[PDB]
């Protein structure tokens, strides 16, 4: 046979070596990142990300730098689909919540609408 | 620098200081920025 | 001591909420006329099972399932709530 | 496109494509993909049950003689359900060529150890255990090789943070170097450097 | 279907007639470069960066404006397409100043990025560049016009979406300059979005200026709480400090815009903050103390209360977690006196049915309407992106809008019916001419402002507007899925406070005053110490010390909206959660944490410990507060109308005057805006 | 759901390996306390072994507990052979770490962590 | 030569400009050459009439043409700066 | 152009000084707070405004490739000088 039947939910939290504080009290956020409205490019909105809740960042007493105690504060993962991301979060015992992908709705663009006879959609200048 | 002198600037140190580490003139780091969050100062008058 | 608020949750389209919807369409107006200062919080949602929350004095909340009821069973459960004040 | 563009090696591309056909039809039990890159490198993508037949074939066949294991590598790709990609870089001294053998596993399925094929692999797949957690079955001495002795987790996984979970310092009370939870005086400042504009249209993934 | 077949690089794709070449290439996952094109603005076609080759056609077409003909093969990666791109990028960069290090757009510049992606790598421009005089258009938008590439997204935004028509191009040729031509101060309610749609550094944010840089910022996706629109934002932070607020795209709310209050009131968030607990000392002054002392002094007074002796006002900026926290806490004392600042009338159904206090149609339902009646609201300043949706429907769908109220500027043209509330009775009888317009309307839409419900006769106004809505919907050709009655709120805390069952308005505190009062961020000044008894124990729990804090006995420093993950419900019933961008300053804590710790000190411990358990409670009170980015429809308008006909309330003779008449009254409404120096510069600039 | 095993076909063989690994650690603990010259007692180290074994007592997958037995044998091999020093063995006993706040109220007092 | 405007004592929006009444009749005749709904098409002839009255265009002829045609003043400023016959200087 | 707080502590060109009750003044106790006394805002204010006769001038900070990128400064505003965004040298059109 050399193949066994495991009917259990895939949970590898004992194997990853992560402490229990950063497993059971963290909230993953599974999302497609929003487009930077400073720019018209949409290439950064293609993949699913997993980040975590931002914990405390305090001031360094010596230099004023941003000190942290959160190890997972820089941890951003990248997934092809939402379901891969959810499977990875459930496999590692992370509590997650999922925003659906926001695509821009299709627009009806008409350059002739800018010069209409009887509609309000005339441009006053060009 | 006796032959080819360094180009004079008004901000260059005229008095070169050596390594002052371990002396009272040593460098102590500090944050050069100001306070970020301004706190609410409660009024010094009573509330009755 | 006594009843403080009644919460009614329901779906807009589920058949399990059909009795709750048929209660709110007919009997809620004379319920609110009979109970002028009682908050009766009808809170529709998308996929919930129907539910009758009743908050009494000192934060004590009883929980009644209204799933697959008729309007008559919702009227009987709600008048049991209004008659208890427990 | 003469001075600044890398010149394409068409002869080696054709030769490595023909040899990839050769390996794919000698071993169709395990070979899944065969791909030749634009810079003329041959990848054989196999099923992990054929680690020992494919590597033993490439080591011992008269038209292969890949006697040298250059490197053995895992790559963690978390969006794949078989997230670990075990890469074998082989070197032929007889035919002056290199071949890449690639296979997959997740955290729990073991890969068969290849020390019976290459004794070079003894520390490499032990490093893959230490850094990724990929267990290699029927290994002579599989244990950690690079991390500290009490170390928890596998550092080259991509869900493992850059600074880890514990840090060390000497403590004068217990007269002992101790492990305490990690706190940075300055956090590692993450830079979102990726451009919002597509750079390579030839690599565009098709939409859903 | 009438779909035509076009080809993008040979790949077949079925597009609608009227599709441009750019949209046809977007459907296969290819993004054509652009500078003047923007999918929410009218098409300009005047930067020529989108020039693509159609095969068997000896001329490159402007892909933003050219409709696809059937059978075209669009060659997005061909050689003369790339030659067109490199030539146009060469002309774009010929007179562009070498300002990339001193530019705030650097690192997030479209001109930089698609010069890297599509331009050449060097210059042939051996001449002297031009220099354009800088324009002064206000305290918000810094203007450096040498960086202008004359894409005219300015003029199209201010002409179409902002509705101002006061930007333009003066001059001609290379001397053509974008500006106002006079020393004019462009102060719209949406005037900071030209920072967003300027692709280059010609229009930057003057408060954000020089401070940060885009790669080092951490983008946290959160919610606006400055108004009841629920605008989705990115709070970008750098090293534990909030740097700016950018919009998120959400097609149903704020499409990709935000208001100037949303964009620029984040610097009141770092002034006047409550950082430590305060109690009154022996002299009667507020001195700093620990959480143990402050929570013990609140809990000792809470244990000595029962019934109407303890009350709570919820302010404008309070999340549903703290709302249900203080509700459960005061119900452990058996106190139902939980109030909001913003008065909503409780006659009839009151807040029992959700359909009589929501924007029941949607924000996106403005696009479907054909007639809009606006009663007693100034939606330009109460909810600026709801007004932006009305202007977009006005422009594109030829929407008829009528206002009952003071004749405010709304950035479009409406039929001003007048300001007396007797017009609501005239429309409800049919003797008014606009009543026949509402009857013949296919999708009419009547919006009552929540500032009109602040009057003493707010119940009569609500009954009259509901009477108009039910005279239309139950009789005319309204479909039935279409909701007519709508209420536009202006307060982010309000709708979730009504769903959790608070009593709207502070009339139940003036009716019987308590000996202990909670103020969750209550800075409206609705109930001061002249209304309470002799020594009321006022506990202010908030994040700014503005109004409710100097009269408080114990001060509890809370988190702000950038500082907590927190459920807010907008004016249309969509529940939304913020995310933690930064942590609260000093000893300030999250709000329901404070209320739950207060319950643990008082010996009336609340049955939740983590935020997930607070949200399980929040689902128990109304299960649509945990279904995020979901509008749940509310039926039963007929039953609320029948309940509204019971007690006949009379209309006062005072005309409908919204409180925000001009741009002056816009910039400071809540405790974060009043603490903002940028909003202070806005108010000072619009008065002079 | 047909997966290749590591050592155990099902959970009974897996518990056999858990049980033999526990026997090996229980025999080893007096030697570890002696030759590392730890300041703990043998009962205290055995309680720590029982704590580490009861930490993973929820696992129902045979492959996961096969890997747990493998990593426990690796820890044992690093402890029998003197590869660990005294510090690596005493890192199980979090002695210099301050006691963390447990209930809601003390966690509220010190900070923002849930 | 500058395509921005600055308020000088000789040229400001309080500089007195108004059409003569026969110029108002000529403006009525100009506006009646264009369709109803496109009164904004009469910006160039009425602004040229303002220049032929006054000799040049202060920024009160531009504002008066913007008022009597109900167009935004920026859309008259654009036309006055675009075309080379309109003398923005005396 | 360094000024001094009432605590005696020098103030940097940023404006940074520690408060009277801030404990972090103890790092300078027995040592020194190192400030630079050549304030750039005072030194660039001492440079005279360059009178030029062109409508657009260029600045690269002096030295060619040793300065900053060459930027072009408009001088149409007669009320205000034209200031370089990099080096802070300011220019005036003489007519
Ligand atoms: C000096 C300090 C030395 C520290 C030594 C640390 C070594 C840690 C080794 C850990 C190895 C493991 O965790 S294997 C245990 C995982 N086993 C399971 O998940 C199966 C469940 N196991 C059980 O329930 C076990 O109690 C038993 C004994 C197998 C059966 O008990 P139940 O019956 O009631
Ligand atoms: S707008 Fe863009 S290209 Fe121009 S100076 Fe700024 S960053 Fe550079
Ligand atoms: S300032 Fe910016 S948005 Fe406006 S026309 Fe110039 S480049 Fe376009
Ligand atoms: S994008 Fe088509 S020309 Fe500007
Ligand atoms: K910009
Ligand atoms: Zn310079």
């Amino acid at each position: 046979t050399q193949l066994i039947t495991v009917d259990e939910k895939l949970d590898i939290t004992t194997l990853t070596g992560v402490p229990e504080e950063h497993i059971k009290t963290r909230k993953a956020r599974i999302f497609v990142p929003a487009r930077n409205n400073m720019q018209s490019g949409v290439n950064n909105t293609k993949k699913w990300k997993m980040e975590f809740d931002t914990r405390e960042r305090w001031e360094n007493p010596l230099m004023g730098w941003a000190s942290t105690a959160d190890p997972l504060s820089n941890l951003v993962l990248t997934f092809s689909t939402k379901e891969d991301a959810i499977a990875f979060a459930e496999k590692n015992g992370w509590s997650y919540d999922v925003e659906e992908r926001k695509v821009p709705k299709p627009k009806s663009k008409s350059y002739g609408a800018n010069f209409s006879w009887n509609k309000r959609t005339r441009v006053s200048t060009k | 620098p006796t032959v080819k002198p360094p180009t004079a600037r008004k901000f260059i140190w005229t008095n070169h200081k050596f390594n002052l580490s371990g002396t009272p003139q040593q460098y102590v780091p500090y944050s050069t920025t100001r306070k970020k969050i301004q706190e609410w100062v409660p009024p010094s008058t009573p509330y009755k | 001591l006594g009843l403080r608020e009644i919460r009614i949750h329901l779906c807009q389209r589920s058949p399990g909420s059909q009795g709750v919807r048929d209660f709110i369409e007919k009997r809620y107006v004379e319920l609110k006329k009979a109970n002028p200062d009682l908050p009766i919080l009808i809170r529709e949602c998308s996929d919930v099972q129907p539910k009758l929350w009743a908050r009494y004095a000192f934060g004590q909340e009883k929980n009644v399932s209204l799933n697959n009821f008729s309007a008559d069973q919702v009227t009987r459960a709600l008048e049991n709530v209004l008659s208890s004040k427990a | 496109t003469r001075p600044t563009v890398r010149p394409r090696n068409d002869v080696a591309h054709k030769q490595l494509s023909a040899f990839g056909e050769y390996v794919a039809e000698i071993l169709p039990k395990y070979v899944q993909q065969v791909q030749v890159s634009c810079f003329s490198e041959l990848e054989i993508c196999i099923h992990p049950d054929g680690v020992i037949p494919v590597l033993t074939f490439l080591r011992d066949h008269s038209n292969a003689q890949f006697k040298s294991l250059a490197d053995l590598t895992a790559v963690d790709i978390p969006t794949r359900q078989n997230r670990f990609e075990i890469v074998y870089n082989l070197l032929s001294l007889r035919f002056n060529s290199r071949i890449r053998v690639k296979t997959y596993t997740d955290e729990l399925t073991p890969v068969e150890s290849s020390v019976s094929v290459y004794k070079a692999a003894n520390w490499y797949e032990r490093e893959i255990w230490d850094m990724f957690g990929v267990f290699f079955a029927n290994h002579p001495d599989l244990r950690r090789i690079l991390t500290d002795y009490g170390f928890e987790g596998h550092p080259f996984r991509k869900d493992f943070p850059l600074s880890g979970y514990v840090e060390l310092r000497y403590d004068d009370e217990v007269k002992r170097v101790v492990a305490e939870p990690v706190e940075l005086a300055q956090e590692f400042r993450k830079f979102d450097l990726n451009s919002p504009w597509e750079a390579f249209p030839a690599y565009r993934q098709p939409p859903e | 279907s009438n779909l035509i077949e076009v080809f993008v690089d040979g790949q077949s794709v079925m597009v609608e007639p009227g599709t441009t070449v750019l949209q046809a290439c977007e459907k296969v996952g290819m993004q054509i470069p652009r500078f003047c094109y923007h999918e929410r603005l009218s098409v300009a076609g005047n930067c020529r960066m989108c020039l693509v080759e159609i095969e068997k056609a000896p001329k490159v077409v402007a892909a933003c404006a050219m409709p696809v003909m059937k059978g075209w093969n669009i060659l997005t990666n061909s050689e003369k397409t790339k030659k067109a791109r490199e030539g146009v990028m060469e002309f774009l960069l010929a007179n562009h100043p070498l300002d990339c290090p001193i530019c705030d757009q650097g690192g997030e510049c479209d001109l930089q990025d698609q010069s890297m992606m599509f331009g050449s790598d060097r210059s042939r421009f051996l001449e002297g560049k031009r220099a354009v005089e800088d324009k002064n258009i206000g305290p918000l938008v810094k203007t450096i016009m040498t960086r202008c590439i004359q894409c005219t997204r300015c003029i199209r935004f201010a002409s179409e979406i902002a509705g101002v028509d006061d930007l333009g191009t003066t001059g001609r040729g290379n001397d053509m300059q974008v500006g106002t031509y006079i020393e004019k101060m462009f102060m719209s309610e949406l005037s900071g979005n030209i920072i967003d749609i300027c692709p280059v550094g010609a229009l930057t944010s003057k408060p954000y200026a020089f401070t940060a840089r885009p790669w080092e910022t951490r983008k946290t996706e959160s919610i606006d709480v400055m108004d009841a629109v629920g605008s989705n934002i990115v709070v970008s932070t750098r090293t534990g400090e909030v740097m700016r607020i950018l919009p998120r795209m959400h097609e149903d709310i704020n499409e990709e815009w935000i208001s100037d209050k949303t964009r620029f009131a984040y610097d009141g968030l770092k002034r006047q903050r409550l950082t430590e607990p305060m109690v009154r000392n022996e002299k009667g002054l507020l001195t700093h103390t620990t959480w143990e002392d402050a929570l013990s002094r609140v809990a000792g007074m809470l244990q000595s209360c029962q019934g109407n002796d303890v009350a709570a006002i919820a302010g404008g900026l309070v999340d549903a977690e703290a709302l249900i926290a203080l509700k459960d806490l005061l119900n452990r004392v058996d106190s139902d006196t939980l109030c909001t600042e913003e008065v909503f009338p409780t006659a009839g159904a009151g807040t029992d049915l959700r359909s009589n206090y929501l924007l029941n149609t949607t924000i996106a339902g403005v696009e479907e309407a054909d007639v809009v009646l606006l009663v007693g609201t100034n939606p330009r300043f109460e909810a600026p992106l709801f007004n932006a949706r009305i202007r977009k429907s006005w422009l594109h769908n030829d929407l008829k809008v009528a206002l009952i109220g003071s004749p405010v500027d709304l950035t479009y043209r409406y039929d001003h019916l007048g300001d007396s509330p007797k017009i609501l009775q005239d429309i409800a009888s049919g003797s008014h001419p606009f009543s026949q317009v509402l009857q013949e309307a296919k999708k009419p839409m009547v919006v009552l402002g929540s500032s009109a419900l602040q009057r003493n006769d707010g119940a009569a106004i609500l009954a009259a507007v509901s009477n108009i809505a039910q005279k239309i919907r139950t009789s005319s050709g309204v479909t039935g899925d279409w909701k007519v009655m709508n209420i536009l709120h202006r307060i982010a805390s309000q709708v979730a406070a009504l769903d959790l069952g608070y009593k709207p308005g502070v009339e139940a505190i003036r009716k019987n005053p308590p000996k202990m009062l909670f103020l969750l961020g209550a800075d409206g000044g609705c109930v001061t110490r002249q209304d309470l008894p002799k020594d009321c124990f006022i506990v202010y729990q908030g994040h700014h010390g503005d109004v409710g804090a100097p009269i408080a006995d114990v001060i509890l420093p809370g988190a702000a909206y950038t500082e907590k993950s927190a459920t807010y419900v907008n004016t249309e019933g969509r529940a939304q959660q913020t995310k933690v961008a930064v942590m609260p300053p000093g000893l300030a804590r999250e709000d329901w944490k404070i209320i739950r710790a207060l319950s643990e000190i008082a010996g009336m411990t609340l049955p939740y410990d983590t935020l997930d358990q607070v949200r399980n409670r929040l689902e128990e009170v109304s299960p649509n507060l945990v279904r995020y980015d979901d509008v749940e429809g509310a039926n039963y308008f007929q039953q609320a109308s029948e309940l509204s006909k019971l007690v006949n309330q009379q209309l006062l003779a005072d005309p409908l005057v919204p409180p925000q008449l001009t741009i002056k009254d816009f910039y400071m409404t809540d405790s974060i805006s009043r603490a903002s120096q940028t909003m202070a510069k806005c108010v000072k600039a619009v008065t002079e | 759901t047909s997966v290749k095993p590591i050592f155990s076909r099902d959970m009974n063989e897996a518990k056999r390996r858990v049980r033999e690994l526990y026997r090996a650690w229980y025999r080893e603990v007096p030697n570890t306390v002696h030759l590392f010259q730890l300041d703990i007692s043998v009962k205290q180290g055995r309680d720590k072994v029982r704590e580490m074994f009861k930490k993973n007592a929820h696992v129902t997958d045979p492959r996961v507990v096969d890997l747990l037995v493998i990593k426990g044998k690796m820890e044992l091999e690093e402890t029998i052979n003197v590869w660990k020093q005294r510090t690596h063995v005493m890192r199980f006993f979090h002695e210099t770490e301050a006691p963390r706040p447990k209930d809601f109220l003390s966690k509220f007092y010190v900070g923002h962590d849930p | 030569a500058l395509f921005v405007h600055r308020d000088t004592p000789k040229n400001n929006p309080e500089t007195p400009f108004d059409f003569t009444p026969e110029n108002y009749k000529r403006i009525e005749a100009i506006v009646k050459n264009y369709p109803e709904g496109h009164k904004a098409a009469a910006v160039l002839p009425v602004l040229d009439l303002a220049q032929r009255q006054n000799g040049w265009l202060p920024i009160s002829a531009m504002n008066k043409v913007a008022e009597i045609l109900q167009v935004p003043p920026m859309r008259v400023y654009e036309v006055a700066t675009f075309y080379t016959m309109y003398n923005r200087k005396p | 152009g360094v000024r001094t707080s009432p605590t005696g502590e020098k103030v940097t060109h940023t404006g940074q000084v520690y408060d009277d009750e801030d404990y972090r003044r103890v790092r300078f106790v027995g040592r020194q707070k190192e400030v630079n006394e050549n304030f750039a805002i005072d030194l660039i204010a001492e440079q005279p405004v360059s009178q030029v006769g062109s409508r657009v001038i260029s600045c690269d900070g002096g030295g060619g490739a040793l300065g900053h990128p060459r930027v072009y400064i408009n001088l149409d505003k007669e009320t205000k000088t034209g200031t370089c965004g990099y080096c802070g040298l300011q220019f005036r059109q003489q007519h």
